[PDB]
């Protein structure tokens, strides 16, 4: 585990000692690797920057440059945390707590998302030690990648107004059913802006010279549309692909460079990496020993290493 | 019972007339709504004079 401890610094509200008991299996973001550390850098008051608190995109950027840690065992003197970034060498598969409305799967990669849900705030309050605690919500990673694209684009609509007030909310989610509504309260600009720029600048490099030949086959896409099932379902209705349909540009130097093969490389370099440069890295994977295929809300799932 | 000045006013035959009849054949396809890949080769002929 390469054991790391966090002590109980000063005093105890006597029911709130039991509040630390039911947080077993949650995640602490501690911005270090320590053998002992105070509880002051733990809470959300440390997540608050100079003067201002981060938004749910800034908390992504706040959870960027800190280190997650697993609650292992809860003492009245200390709390032993295992440093996820290094000390994931656990054949004992140190256990986590699922605090999420989604019943997951077996075999999901699990990445951490700030509490942004309408009813799972994960707000526990300490008044003897005046601190506020937001636990991250562990979620499956495609469902995690369906969230971060919404919240930045919702902040993309925070730059430009123009349109009438009835906008698509980006606030109805879909997992097999299960209509989810999240919170849209505040959108800090710099958390939107720096997230928007890497969405711009990576999509710059992901276009290359041999990429341009693929753009010719855009009318070839709709030729498969009215003659099969798979393509017509692949072609989305709310897509620009159905909108843009309504050429080599020769410039041929040398022609032994494999121009089409080189196109799919650098496209995958930056447009292939769009979930992980915006959000947190997944290192938690669902692995139950008993053959249980799903893990209930509130359960203690065994946790294995990087996916 | 048709008298004189009725068929006397058949004088107006010089203005409009018709020469002969002609079979019109202009076929069709299935609609937007049934036109699929197998039905794209389908034609339906319609004849009329």
């Amino acid at each position: 585990c390469f054991e790391a401890d966090i002590a109980i610094p000063s005093g105890i509200s006597r029911p709130d000692a039991a509040a630390l008991q039911r947080c077993e299996g949650r995640v602490v973001f501690l911005p270090t690797i320590r053998r002992q550390l105070a509880l002051a850098d733990v809470a959300h008051e440390s997540f608050v920057s100079g003067g201002v608190s981060p938004d749910t995109l800034g908390l992504l950027l706040a959870y960027r440059r800190r280190f997650p840690a697993v609650i292992t065992r809860v003492l009245p003197t200390r709390i032993v945390a295992c440093p996820v970034d290094l000390g994931l060498t656990h054949a004992g598969t140190v256990n986590l707590r699922n605090t999420s409305p989604v019943d997951l799967c077996n075999g999901d990669p699990v990445s951490l998302v700030p509490p942004v849900f309408e009813g799972q705030a994960t707000d526990v309050r300490l008044e003897s030690l005046d601190l506020t605690l937001r636990f991250p919500v562990p979620l499956p990673t495609p469902l995690a990648r369906e969230i971060v694209a919404r919240l930045v684009a919702r902040g993309i609509r925070d730059l430009n107004p123009r349109t009438p007030g009835e906008l698509p909310d980006l606030n109805v989610l879909y997992y097999n059913g299960a209509r989810l509504s999240l919170v849209a309260d505040v959108q800090q600009l710099a958390s939107v802006n720096t997230e928007l720029r890497s969405l711009v600048l990576n999509m710059v490099y992901s276009i290359t010279e041999g990429t341009t030949l693929i753009l010719t086959l855009i009318p070839r896409l709709l030729a498969l549309s009215a003659q099969d099932g798979y393509v017509n379902a692949l072609l989305q209705m709310q897509s620009v692909t159905r909108e843009a349909a309504q050429a080599p540009m020769l410039m041929q130097d040398g022609e032994r460079r494999l121009p089409l093969y080189e196109a799919l490389v650098a496209w995958l370099a930056h447009a292939g990496q769009l979930g992980d440069i915006l959000a947190l890295a997944p290192a938690v994977r669902v692995c139950t020993f008993d053959g249980a295929a799903v893990v209930q809300s509130g359960d203690m799932a065994p946790v294995i290493r990087y996916p | 019972v048709v008298d004189g000045p009725a068929m006397l006013t058949l004088q107006v035959l010089a203005h409009n007339m018709a020469e002969r009849t002609t079979a019109l054949l202009c076929s069709a396809a299935p609609d937007a709504g049934a036109n699929t890949a197998s039905t794209a080769n389908m034609r339906i002929f319609d004849g009329a004079l």
